[PDB]
């Protein structure tokens, strides 16, 4: 049954703020926290992600300094959230994965963990946990890796779900971003069951390049991922079948325990007109429309998740899911047999008839880890930057043996791509 | 008269009881409370209906039912649904986590906690039985408790009730409603850990139900309630013979005696016909007996020419003589290629029951004057074992997802084990089958 | 036509075109796999424990 | 986008379907253990039959008939002609043949029979062409009295192509080939691939063959001729179709069949065999492989050299 929601660092928790705005929306609650809907579909597993005549986020909100906490709260579903679930420090991590691992974050974390313990300890049954961060960052990407570790630690048999969001020279606040980006996807490969892997490089160029955005802010991108978080989670949170738990979800989509690793994307993004299912469908297995700057065509697909969201024919969602396949077969592995499932809510996105969101396990996903490994090599190789984090106790050594763990997820990757 | 006893395992299983139920209710002429107006021996008796049905002082005819699944949201439906005044809370059993869809979760991790209350919940009913013949095993091969937990509740049975039969009723995996990608996992290892515990097996392939229910009934894209429907009614004739008066498989022990004289090869094939749609001219015994010959009627897709015969049984429901009977199989035997093996005779038992089919108010089924089940033991069955086995070998091979079985304390070895004796099944088919 | 019996809900017959572990095991089996399930577990609390000493170290 | 696989390396026939169909610009061949096909161009022994048609979403179609090897095999062939009663012990045009429960004590009763009363026999399954039944699988009748061809006094086997498509309409291609000896008969009794004398390749085609036939017998090659064979054709066909027939099944199958005739020195015609997987003379291959691709796949998968045996 439950989820425990924890956002943490300054992108987690703008994108973390979207996600309830755009899920409370979807299930009928207003910023009070009062249902206000209309279809009994809307409540019937809200508890997944709501305590309870209001309704709470199960969220808890982390950060290392005050400041996006304070514009969360002034937000606009702001009050909704549980004001003990409040947890934040003063003195910031500066960019760093050392400062919210190991010194800042360290800290702040037992305050976390309390908070953690309580809220699940009013589960009648906990699967697991989904955290929304940054691996660019400090606080999201190094404190949120470290939280994870200790969750599992306290909690070694539920289900640990990210949404992280990884960095791009493109779209990029500081140089030492591969840094923390490569220390985190250290962590990620051994601690995470499931991770979507949003890029900002691909959410900056759907921006610019279909949506005609001329100049993206971080407001549309988190646009995007909220779109897209509230796609990917619609089976956690509404009536079905298929993937309905994370616990299912990950014995369906992760084949081998390392390779977790999913390219998310939605449809449509276009600059009134119906859309009919022929395009939904077209639109999502489209490059164009994923959101980790990776090519599907360079790689195969282990596995697939399809969810289509409103009206629309059942009977042909499922010939055009099978299109696809049969006209795209070397695409998917043929040796893990009928490898795409397809569910169907009923409900749409708000301002959308029809919606549809795909999770690809792809091979392809091996180029973001290769660019984030050639971005870390070209610093250091000249350990370039290096005294940021030396200067809070790490050693060069962790740095080495990071770079060697994703050049092995690489590898790992190559090697089903060609089997 | 002798008691049966019912188990429905995982949402399958639990779907399809529901399912079941409803349609014995219907039959029998008991109503959603429970009473049955046309029983004149209150609060007792020993009917043909009382092998499925105890009676309270009070008038309620109990289903002698168990339903086990390991997440709660579907048996609370059967709890809160039309039939609910017909259980008590002992026959419903929930755990709050599932399966996950992995066998080893349901057969280790989950089963060894909740095996022990499911088994008092049997004995409860089994305390209430002058002559309890055995159970029927209705579960999904896919699901990880339809999988991992009715293999462990088979041998555990074997154990406590060795002298009782039991049968199962078995949704094997179809891609076109499946949930999961490892359900050839989970089929290969409770067929394996099952196979020494079944007398006799009813296996439906989702493909075949769905299909049929697309091409006959008209629906474009089938529910399960659609397919239970249908299975129910399959399901009904071949148990109606311990419900009602009669002289053929008038209990659990003569399926095996009528349909299966090699223990291992224990999987008779279920044919159908007719089935006509409700929103849409009477077909003849001729035309339903010469449509159990054909595949697209058949709960296994599959081709009964290329195979041999082991036994075969014919079920009427409705107005049927023997002499239409028996001038349509002259006239079927000279036009199809009906091959038995040697050491077997050449020949149908048949049964007839005059009352037709049933089907539930405002369904999909159109009421028939006549219905016919065939049951038959052909080696052409293994086909679908075949499908399954090469489905299996393409992931193992890479040991996909084999992670999550050996991470809930499975040894990897428990797959090759039963691989191998799948392939050896395989073997025996075809050595029965030349 | 053999074994023909008939009464007031049916008929049957028969037709011929042609002639010719225990407890203790079980119990075992699922306390090994719960034992193999302690063990990566422990395995598991370990790999926490020396990254936890990591921590304290750094 | 139609999708096919390859499973016959070796089929000369296939290989030429394939160079076709990848020509249309509209097929793809996907890799062997690829699922996910229309086509199946299939391997010659255990062709998994059992995992077609259970692709959802997919019209799967296969170039072999399950059974059809009842017709295909020597033994197999012989007892289907004396159980069916449709083509029965008495059949007029398939020699008297024996399988060797072995019809051991019946052929030799039919042996001694004649002997008291031409005693010529052949064994095969390697063959023996004797006299004597201790010398002497199946055993059949040797045709002693063939129609040799002049000049040369050669025997010499008839080649027809039949495909039966997936509603088994039977198509005869009209073009078949003798093939010859060019030894003088009694290497001059078995006519199988002076070697080239007569003929390029020993073979002969039909209109050089009609020729003769009208030069030197005042007859057709229709007349005379494929009137028989096209009955054989057909009543061979015929008689498994409702064994081995693909319509009511969740897949499809056509076959090409090579069948081979001897014709005796009053044209009659007898059948000698069926073969499941012929090749083609080297001439026709073009021709009968694009009919193949017409009439077999593209009736079914939309982008007449043949006489349609009608039933
Ligand atoms: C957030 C929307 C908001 O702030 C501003 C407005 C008015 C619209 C944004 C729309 C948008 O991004 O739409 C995309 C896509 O461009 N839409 C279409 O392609 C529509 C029709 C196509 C026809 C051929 C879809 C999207 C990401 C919508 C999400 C759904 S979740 C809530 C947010 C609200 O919108
Ligand atoms: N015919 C039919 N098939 C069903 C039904 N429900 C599930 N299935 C099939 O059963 C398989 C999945 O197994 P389930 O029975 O849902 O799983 P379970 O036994 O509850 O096991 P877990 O949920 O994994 O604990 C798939 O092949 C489904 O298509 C039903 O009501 N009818
Ligand atoms: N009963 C018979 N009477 C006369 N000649 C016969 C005969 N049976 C076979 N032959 C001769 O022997 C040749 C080979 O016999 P058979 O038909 O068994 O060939 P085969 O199976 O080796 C190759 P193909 O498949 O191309 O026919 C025939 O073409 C014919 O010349
Ligand atoms: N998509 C998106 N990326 C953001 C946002 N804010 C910061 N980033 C990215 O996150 C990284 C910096 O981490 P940040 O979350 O600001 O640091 P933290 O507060 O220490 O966790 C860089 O890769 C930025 O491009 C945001 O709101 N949305
Ligand atoms: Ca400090
Ligand atoms: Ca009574
Ligand atoms: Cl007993
Ligand atoms: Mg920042
Ligand atoms: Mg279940
Ligand atoms: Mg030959």
């Amino acid at each position: 049954r439950e989820i425990v929601h924890i956002q943490a660092g300054q992108c987690g928790n703008q994108i973390g703020a979207k996600f309830w705005e755009v899920i409370s929306d979807e299930h009928g609650i207003d910023p009070t926290g009062s249902y206000h809907g209309d279809s009994d579909l809307q409540l019937e597993r809200i508890n997944v992600y709501y305590n309870e005549n209001k309704y709470v986020p199960r969220a808890i909100l982390v950060d290392l300094e005050p400041g996006t906490m304070d514009s969360v709260r002034s937000g606009p579903f702001g009050q909704i959230f549980r004001p003990d679930n409040f947890v934040f420090g003063q003195s910031g991590a500066g960019n760093n994965w050392a400062k919210g691992h190991y010194t800042e974050g360290a800290e702040l974390v037992d305050s976390v963990l309390d908070v953690v313990r309580k809220e699940s300890e009013s589960c009648d049954c906990l699967q697991g946990f989904q955290l929304t961060h940054s691996l660019g960052g400090g606080t999201g990407s190094g404190m949120g890796t470290l939280l994870i570790s200790k969750i599992r630690e306290e909690y070694p048999d539920r289900i640990m779900n990210t949404f992280s969001v990884m960095p791009s020279p493109k779209v990029s606040d500081t140089v030492v971003e591969p840094y923390n980006a490569t220390l985190s996807v250290h962590q990620l490969v051994e601690n995470t069951d499931e991770t979507y892997c949003i890029d900002n490089e691909a959410l900056y160029d759907i921006c610019f390049r279909t949506l005609k955005l001329t100049t993206p802010t971080y407001g549309d991108l988190n646009h995007l991922v909220s779109a897209t978080m509230s796609g990917v989670t619609t089976c956690l949170r509404f009536p079905g079948q298929l993937n309905a738990d994370l616990r299912k979800l990950a014995v369906n989509m992760v084949p081998f325990p390392r390779l977790h690793f999913f390219m998310p994307g939605f449809a449509p993004l276009t600059s009134y007109r119906a859309l009919t299912v022929p395009e939904l469908t077209q639109q999502m297995f489209d490059s164009k429309n994923m959101m980790a700057a990776c090519d599907p065509r360079h790689g195969r697909y282990l596995t697939v998740a399809a969810i289509f969201r409103g009206r629309m024919s059942m009977k042909e969602v499922d010939e055009q899911m099978l299109n696809v396949q049969n006209k795209n077969s070397s695409y998917f592995v043929e040796w893990i047999p009928n490898n795409v499932k397809t569910a169907v809510c009923d409900i749409p996105p708000r301002g959308l008839k029809m919606s549809a969101t795909f999770i690809g396990n792809s091979t392809a996903i091996q180029e973001l880890f290769k660019r984030i490994s050639e971005q870390f090599t070209a610093m250091f190789r000249r350990k370039a930057f290096l005294h940021w984090y030396t200067g809070e106790g790490m050693d060069e050594m962790e740095f080495t043996e990071a770079e060697s763990n994703m050049n092995d997820l690489v590898s790992e990757y190559q090697q089903y791509q060609d089997a | 008269m002798r008691e049966c006893i019912s188990i429905h395992v995982g949402q399958a299983g639990v779907q399809i009881g529901n399912a079941c139920w409803e349609l014995y209710c219907l039959e029998h002429g008991i109503q959603p409370d429970g009473q049955m107006p046309s029983d004149k021996t209150i609060g007792g008796g020993d009917d043909s209906f009382n092998t499925f049905f105890s009676e309270t002082g009070a008038g309620k005819h109990v289903p002698r039912a168990v339903f086990v699944d390991l997440e709660p949201t579907v048996i609370d439906e059967v709890r809160t649904g039309t039939y609910r005044q017909l259980f008590h809370p002992e026959q419903l059993i929930t755990g709050k986590e599932d399966a996950a869809n992995n066998y080893a979760r349901g057969h280790y991790t989950i089963g060894k906690e909740i095996i022990d209350l499911v088994l008092d919940r049997i004995r409860k009913l089994a305390d209430q039985c002058t002559g309890l013949q055995g159970f029927l095993v209705f579960h999904s091969f896919g699901g990880g408790t339809g999988s991992g937990f009715t293999s462990l509740l088979m041998e555990r049975l074997s154990v406590d009730y060795g002298k009782k039969s039991k049968l199962e009723f078995s949704i094997y995996p179809a891609p076109q409603v499946s949930t999961a990608v490892v359900e050839p996992y989970n089929s290969i290892l409770t067929t394996h850990t099952t196979l020494e515990h079944s007398d006799c097996a009813f296996m439906v392939d989702n493909e075949a139900i769905y299909d049929i229910c697309r091409r006959n009934l008209d629906i474009e894209r089938p529910t399960y309630t659609n397919l239970n429907r249908l299975i129910s009614q399959i399901v009904s004739s071949i148990t109606a013979s311990l419900r009602f008066d009669g002289a053929l498989n008038v209990d659990l022990t003569e399926f095996q005696t009528n349909l299966v004289p090699y223990p291992r090869i224990h999987f008779p094939l279920a044919t159908y016909a007719p089935v006509i749609s409700a929103e849409k001219e009477q077909l003849s015994v001729a035309e339903i007996t010469n449509a159990c010959f054909e595949p697209a009627n058949q709960m296994v897709k599959c081709d009964p020419r290329h195979g041999k015969y082991m036994a075969c049984c014919l079920l009427y429901r409705g107005d049927v003589v023997p002499k239409d009977v028996n001038a349509a199989i002259a006239t079927i035997k000279t036009k199809r290629s009906i091959q038995f093996v040697d050491w077997c005779p050449t020949g149908f038992k048949v049964g007839i029951n005059y009352q037709p089919p049933t089907v539930v108010p405002g369904g999909d089924l159109a009421k028939v004057q006549r219905a016919v089940c065939m049951l038959s033991n052909t080696t052409a069955i293994a086909e679908a074992w075949a499908r399954l086995d090469h489905k299996f070998d393409l992931m193992y091979a890479k040991r996909a997802f084999v992670h999550w079985y050996v991470g809930e304390g499975m040894e990897e070895g428990e797959f090759s084990e039963a691989r191998e004796d799948m392939a050896a099944l395989e073997k025996d088919y075809e050595e029965v089958g030349v | 036509v053999i074994e023909l019996n008939k009464c007031t809900s049916g008929q049957s017959f028969e037709v011929i075109l042609k002639p010719p572990p225990s407890l203790e095991e079980i119990q075992k089996k699922l306390e090994a796999a719960e034992e193999r399930r302690k063990y990566q577990e422990a395995e598991l609390l370990k790999h926490l424990a020396e990254k936890r000493e990591h921590e304290r170290e750094v | 986008m139609y999708t096919f696989v390859v499973r016959d390396e070796n089929s000369s026939v296939y290989a030429e379907v394939s160079r076709l169909l990848l020509a249309t610009g509209q097929w793809k061949r996907l890799r062997k253990d690829n699922p996910r096909f229309n086509l199946m161009l299939g391997e010659r022994n255990r062709l998994p039959f059992g995992r077609l048609g259970h692709e959802p979403g997919l019209v799967q179609l296969v170039n072999y008939y399950r059974g059809a090897d009842k017709l295909c095999r020597k033994a197999s062939l012989v007892k289907l002609i004396k159980t069916s009663p449709e083509l029965s012990e008495s059949c007029t045009w398939f020699p008297e043949s024996y399988v060797i429960t072995d019809e051991r004590e019946v052929f030799l009763a039919a042996y001694n029979r004649r002997r008291e009363g031409g005693n010529v026999w052949i064994a095969k399954s390697g063959i023996l062409i004797s006299s004597e039944a201790s010398e002497l699988h199946v055993i059949q009748k040797y045709l002693e009295k063939p129609l040799l061809l002049e000049p040369g006094h050669r025997k010499f086997d008839i080649r027809s192509w039949v495909l039966v498509d997936h509603l088994y309409n039977i198509y005869l291609y009209r073009e078949g080939v003798l093939r010859t000896s060019s030894e003088p008969y009694n290497t001059c009794h078995l006519t199988n691939h002076n070697y080239g004398r007569y003929e390029e390749g020993n073979e002969m085609f039909f209109e050089e063959f009609n020729q003769y036939l009208m030069d030197a017998l005042n007859t057709t090659l229709e007349n005379s001729i494929l009137l028989q064979i096209k009955h054989i054709i057909r009543s061979c066909l015929m008689c498994i179709e409702p064994a081995i027939s693909t319509k009511h099944l969740h897949y499809q199958s056509f076959q090409l069949f090579g069948f081979d005739f001897m014709v005796d020195e009053e044209l009659k015609v007898w059948l000698i065999e069926v073969n499941g997987a012929p090749a083609c003379a080297q001439k026709l291959y073009a021709e009968l492989c694009q009919g193949i691709v017409d009439v077999a796949i593209s009736s079914v998968f939309p982008l007449s050299i043949f006489i349609k045996l009608h039933h």
